[PDB]
């Protein structure tokens, strides 16, 4: 009904690493062209929409449209036992199998997961500037400005962009200038959450690069690409 | 004033 | 008087480390054959028995058996003062562990405390094995930490081609077979088995995974099962677990 | 008014870690002949007395001396926000912290009014071991096990005991070697929880150096480069 | 579960 | 446990 192989099974465990902190529950919509999951975390400030194209996997088979509602820390869990350089395959649909082939050893796992019923449309836009950086730069500037603020300001403009905090301790600021790509039709400034960008960025080991998507008053893209396989997008909507 | 994804999508 | 010198201290570590969390006082059998510990959890659910022969100390001296009634976590905290290559003498009212570092000049010696123990050794009769399954002990630890996840008990179940670790909860359910193949898995059996263990006892066990890169489940029908890690060319680590 | 930069500013990084759990607050004397950092901690038990010299900076301007009150919890999670490779600017109601990798980090801590003490007198000490700054981190992380104090006698001898027994470390006179220079042996106690403070100073210097008399404050000296050091006085029991 | 001395 | 402040 559904059989999705994939070597490379440490994707699967970063993508999970990703989420499960941000969302607890989700429903995974399974198709003939990939594996789709969107879903806003339990305050709705930020929405994830994640796409594995059937073609990243290495076999792919799916006989019908899936929604599987998935609890994502018991996911997690189940991934937790899945080793780095295993091959892993999901399979199912009131359970979602997850088969964990050793690289190198003879030894296969063989997880079945209980899923759960679980019971937005995302508008094409174009963005006045849109900042491609360094994913472990993000992850940084976003871990240090939270010992500074709760909030973090982006300016974005030609030169570069501006990561600006404010608190009791005083305040920061970390211009980027320009690999730091900066796209600019409109310069912006935005205020964002900070506590939200540091569950975001758990999504760094993915990609190595980062694109951040912003407009006046709309939320703010965070996109990780993932390989040759599909993305992982957060959505975060502005403060005032 | 944390506005919310709803809002605009 | 007694006086044991093990170049190899960290074998003496590790076996700290795979003691201290399952069990707090035990006291430690010093003879002319060598080491012995032997002693069950609070639980009386596993048993452990430690063998240190004395030809595997580079020097070994014993003139009379000894039992020493040892705090094993305070046993574990002076072991923590010396280094993964120390040299570590034994030495005996108060148990005396002198640490000579491999370079620099550098010598701890440590008197700790002894106290009064009655333990009640019990016997362990050597039995026949249905299944016995020789793997790496670093895989054993991988099976017992990740099925730990899913459920609060393992069955373990032997046949010809291979061994199975299954456990079960409100997650769900999973299943790890190993087939037989230093990094290899054989099986020798005689009747095939099917077990149900703790987990939670398995996983205090692993934690004498550094002392062998392999390590030997021992399996038949009512008996306890046996977790043996040998160390180096001296001993061997056991640990005994009731089936439920 | 002042600006210092410091192109290795992994050493203030160091200098910030290796005081904050010890010093809550602090102030900073700043004038040209450098920076200098001396406070007891809340017990009064132990001082530390930091000094990195104007010529250790890269590039150093102090018009005027000032008396800069900082929160040193607060200062530390600034310079966490510095990467290990990063060049450190420090520029003054406000300290302004300039980290540069392209990226630049500009960060600005409010200061406190710190109106703070005390004269150290030089001396001659009985007993000055010079040893491996990572031995002697271990030997008081190692007998914290035991006991809550140390008895330094001068090889040099650490000994402690509690609960559990007693132990006995022994240091034998030779970078990783341990250099003895004694007029008079001396045997002092100390607590190892303060030691084990000022072993959060290790990383800013390959060897410490305990200066020991009979009747007066330990010594525990970490050099900083070719720039200063960090002093930590302990009195003894 | 059964106990060690239950086989010992 | 002395005080520094005795010393100095």
């Amino acid at each position: 009904m559904f059989e999705a192989r994939l070597v490379q099974g440490s994707i699967l465990k970063k993508v999970l690493e990703a989420l499960k902190d941000l969302i607890n529950e989700a429903c995974w919509d399974i198709s003939s062209s990939g594996v789709n999951l969107q879903s806003m975390d339990s305050s709705h400030v930020s929405l994830v929409q994640l796409t594995l194209r059937s073609e990243g996997f290495d076999t792919y088979r799916c006989d019908r449209n899936l929604a599987m509602g998935v609890n994502l820390t018991s996911m997690s869990k189940i991934l937790k036992c899945a080793g780095n350089e295993d091959i892993i395959t999901l399979r199912a649909a009131d359970t979602l199998a997850l088969v964990f082939e050793a690289p190198n050893q003879e030894k296969v796992s063989d997880y079945e997961m209980k899923l759960m019923d679980l019971d937005l449309g995302i508008p094409e836009q174009e963005y006045s500037c849109v900042v491609k950086m360094p994913s472990g730069e993000f992850a940084r500037i976003c871990r240090d400005l939270s010992h500074i603020g709760d909030a973090v300001v982006i300016s974005c403009a030609k030169d570069g962009v501006k990561f600006s905090a404010s608190g009791e301790l005083g305040n920061g600021n970390i211009k980027l200038s320009q690999a730091v790509t900066i796209e600019m039709n409109e310069p912006v400034q935005l205020t964002f959450a900070l506590r939200y960008l540091n569950f975001f960025t758990k999504a760094t080991p993915l990609s190595s690069t980062v694109t951040l998507s912003m407009s006046a008053d709309v939320p703010l893209v965070v996109e990780y690409k993932i390989a040759d396989m599909g993305h992982l997008k957060y959505y975060l909507a502005p403060k005032i | 004033s944390q506005r919310c994804i709803p809002e605009f999508f």
